């Protein structure tokens, strides 16, 4: 239920030839819930612990999505961090998995970023009125969201009629539990330059290049 | 059959802790009644029929402990050291208050027997009804009641603590979450009477009256406690 | 051709399977139609035009067709007459003449969803 | 195994209320017998063997309550607040009449013991056999019997009330409908004896004789009540 007790769980699992948690560290989407758990100070604390997980050899240095997914779906790691979309691939594997609340840190819970999957039309396109018909009458319908969700789940769909089937899902509860603990991303144009700054800051700290105090300094400017 | 259609009852199969508990419950309502002495003569036969009401009263109580338990085990169907540990305690308490209730319901049935004007039998059988004994009564029974509800609150908390492992859907959470609050609102009145008595403000029967008056005002005081949490 | 007229809410597909077994033992095609407003399209079309060979509908409209003279008098042999109930034959009788073969007894029922409403009104 | 082949037994699986009830039933026929005192000497050993008949008589009674219950739970397999509520009551009653029966069957076994000429032991042990005590006997036991049957009637009515929810076919209805009438014809004799006694016409033993004579004439009086409902 807390991040501070994962290193202990890794010692217990490494004795039996298994990992504790493998997740895509390369993308800052996945390291953010821990980094922004307490909050600056909160980020220093949040990131310093993540560095210690790799420093103690509990997590691998170049942990990407492919090996993190495969490891949990094979049964080599007892945990992994991913969104609704990844469940369909676990269902393919013979794994009795559960989706739960992210681990807390320094008391306050992990605040992940809440993506709102969206669909927009391009400006330089002659098929503007043809794509509109598709998004409304064919895709964002009872039937259209089923065909996509059954392939690879979306999460809590925006459609009001799907509230019944969403509530019935125990995984949507764990996802929505983490969303109310977290916050939605601001759409602003500076997210690209921000996310790039966080992506580099985590990679420099994970590989062993820049210090945690020097990461926030460079990432603020 | 079911309270909630949106809840998936996991303990539909009868387990050892359900089967065990049942036995320990049966013996409460059975031995409360049959702990009595065998009517040997008509005189004793009509005496033992005065006791039907005390047990009617008590057994009604004991089936409600069983029914709030039946539902919890039906719901989550837990069978771990913590559920076991709590269950043990829930029953331990029922059992230690089995005959004490028999006495209270005998004592209250003689008090009420005189008010309606059915009987006028003496209460010197029950002993000296002093302030301290009447205060101990409120603190004694109030504790057992706080305790039984507190355990249900804790057993439903065990379910919420293992919500992800049991696979509790959005609808199943709100039931667990509410069933904690429901058992805690229920364990707040017996805690309040117990607290009021223990502090003893008036230093006389005015203390025992108030404490007894909170069990009549169970539903209205349940709404007062509930409205303060919704108003904020 | 053996054309039958029966409402669209009934089992015309299942009736045609009896019709498909009838053409096997004789050779007469059995098409089954389900037109809209067939209770009021039958007396107009059958009088002037050809209409359907046989008609299936609740017995209440059948007294209206016998008086107008749009139904042949039924003459069922006793061996078959006994296979059905006696009171059922009374519902398909007008002026002491059998005007139809009774199929089944219907009645409105309260259909309820046990998931949304366990104890209904 | 089954009474009716055209009935679909829904409660084939053993439930908590079946499992619970069983325990409460076992303790009736067990503690009725074993509530006795431990033969410490041969004198007490031969004394306790005089009691085999009273319990034989009573236990036979108690297994018939269990067997009319086993069948009902086997049939509908209900497990709701009303069935629970009634079941509770059915047993409550069995339990309150467990030892009183033990006494009546001891009392009747000494009355019958002298008629056949097996024993000539005194009945001053049971107390003063006056009109009022013998009337109270008829009203007491007659009530328990009316009550036990009345509950089965009401429990089978709960099944008919939920006939559409249980999915009761045409054949299953006539069983429920008849099993209400069957438990109500059964609860009409003990109601009649109880009523005749309570009114007390003759003001003497002629009242107690008639009331006792209706339990001998159970089958013929069941047919008299039944023929009036069919003749109209
Ligand atoms: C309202 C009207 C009903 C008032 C009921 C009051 C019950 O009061 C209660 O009576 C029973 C009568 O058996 C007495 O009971 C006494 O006799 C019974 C005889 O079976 C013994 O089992 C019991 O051990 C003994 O205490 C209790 O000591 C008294 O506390
Ligand atoms: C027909 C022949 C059989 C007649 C049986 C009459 C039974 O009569 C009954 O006898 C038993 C003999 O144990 C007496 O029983 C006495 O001794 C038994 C010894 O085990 C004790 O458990 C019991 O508490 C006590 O009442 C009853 O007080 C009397 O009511
Ligand atoms: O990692 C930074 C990246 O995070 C978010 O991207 C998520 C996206 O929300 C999901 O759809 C999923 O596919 O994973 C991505 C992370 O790998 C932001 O949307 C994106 O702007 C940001 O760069
Ligand atoms: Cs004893």
């Amino acid at each position: 239920k807390t991040w501070e007790e994962i290193p202990a769980l890794d010692k217990e699992l490494k004795a039996k030839g298994k990992s504790a948690l493998m997740f895509n560290l390369q993308e800052p989407y996945f390291t953010w819930p821990l980094i922004a758990a307490d909050g600056n100070a909160g980020a220093k604390a949040g990131l310093t612990f993540l560095v210690d997980l790799i420093k103690n050899k509990h997590m691998n240095a170049d942990t990407d999505y492919s090996i993190a997914e495969a490891a949990f779906n094979k049964g080599e790691t007892a945990m992994t961090i991913n969104g609704p979309w990844a469940w369909s691939n676990i269902d393919t594997s013979k794994v009795n998995y559960g989706v739960t609340v992210l681990p807390t840190f320094k008391g306050q819970p992990s605040k992940p970023f809440v993506g709102v999957l969206s669909a927009g039309i391009n400006a330089a396109s002659p098929n503007k009125e043809l794509a509109k018909e598709f998004l409304e009458n064919y895709l964002l319908t009872d039937e259209g969201l089923e065909a996509v969700n059954k392939d690879k789940p979306l999460g809590a769909v925006a459609l009001k009629s799907y509230e019944e089937e969403l509530a019935k899902d125990p995984r949507i509860a764990a996802t929505m539990e983490n969303a109310q603990k977290g916050e939605i991303m601001p759409n602003i144009p500076q997210m690209s330059a921000f996310w790039y700054a966080v992506r580099t800051a985590v990679i420099n700290a994970a590989s062993g290049r820049q210090t945690v105090d020097e990461a926030l300094k460079d990432a603020q400017t | 059959v079911g309270l909630n259609p949106n809840f998936s009852f996991r303990g539909k199969q009868q387990t050892r802790i359900e089967t065990f508990s049942d036995a320990v419950f049966a013996l409460a309502i059975t031995l409360l009644v049959l702990s009595s002495t065998i009517p040997e003569t008509f005189e004793d036969l009509w005496a033992s029929m005065r006791d039907v009401i005390p047990f009617a009263i008590c057994v009604a109580l004991i089936i409600v402990i069983w029914y709030q338990h039946y539902i919890f085990f039906l719901k989550y169907g837990l069978q771990d050291k913590v559920t076991i540990l709590l269950n043990t305690i829930l029953l331990f308490v029922l059992l230690v208050y089995v005959y004490p209730l028999k006495f209270l319901a005998r004592f209250l049935s003689e008090i009420y027997g005189g008010i309606f004007g059915i009987i006028e039998t003496d209460l010197s059988r029950f002993g000296e009804y002093s302030h301290q004994n009447l205060k101990l009564l409120m603190v004694n029974y109030g504790l057992g009641a706080f305790a039984i509800f507190l355990v249900f609150s804790l057993m439903y908390w065990r379910a919420y603590k293992m919500k992800s492992l049991l696979d509790l859907n959005s609808y199943e959470i709100f039931d667990t979450k509410s069933s904690i609050i429901a058992n805690l609102l229920m364990c707040s009145v017996p805690l309040l009477s117990l607290i009021i008595t223990l502090i003893d403000p008036w230093g006389n029967f005015r203390t025992t009256i108030l404490s007894g008056f909170l069990y009549f005002l169970y539903v209205p005081i349940m709404i007062v406690f509930g409205r303060i949490t919704s108003k904020k | 051709k053996l054309v039958i007229w029966i409402n669209g809410d009934k089992g015309y597909n299942g009736l045609a399977e009896v019709g498909k077994k009838f053409e096997k033992d004789t050779g007469i095609k059995v098409t089954v139609e389900h037109p809209d407003k067939l209770e009021e399209k039958f007396p107009q079309v059958a009088a002037t035009g050809d209409g359907p060979d046989i008609i299936f509908w609740a017995h209440d409209r059948f007294g209206g067709y016998a008086q107008s003279g749009l139904l042949a008098e039924i003459t069922p042999d006793k061996a078959f007459q006994d296979k059905l109930y006696p009171f059922t034959w009374d519902a398909v009788r007008y002026n002491g003449k059998l005007i139809a073969y009774p199929i089944a007894v219907e009645a409105l029922s309260l259909i309820y969803n046990k998931d949304l409403l366990p104890n209904p009104p």
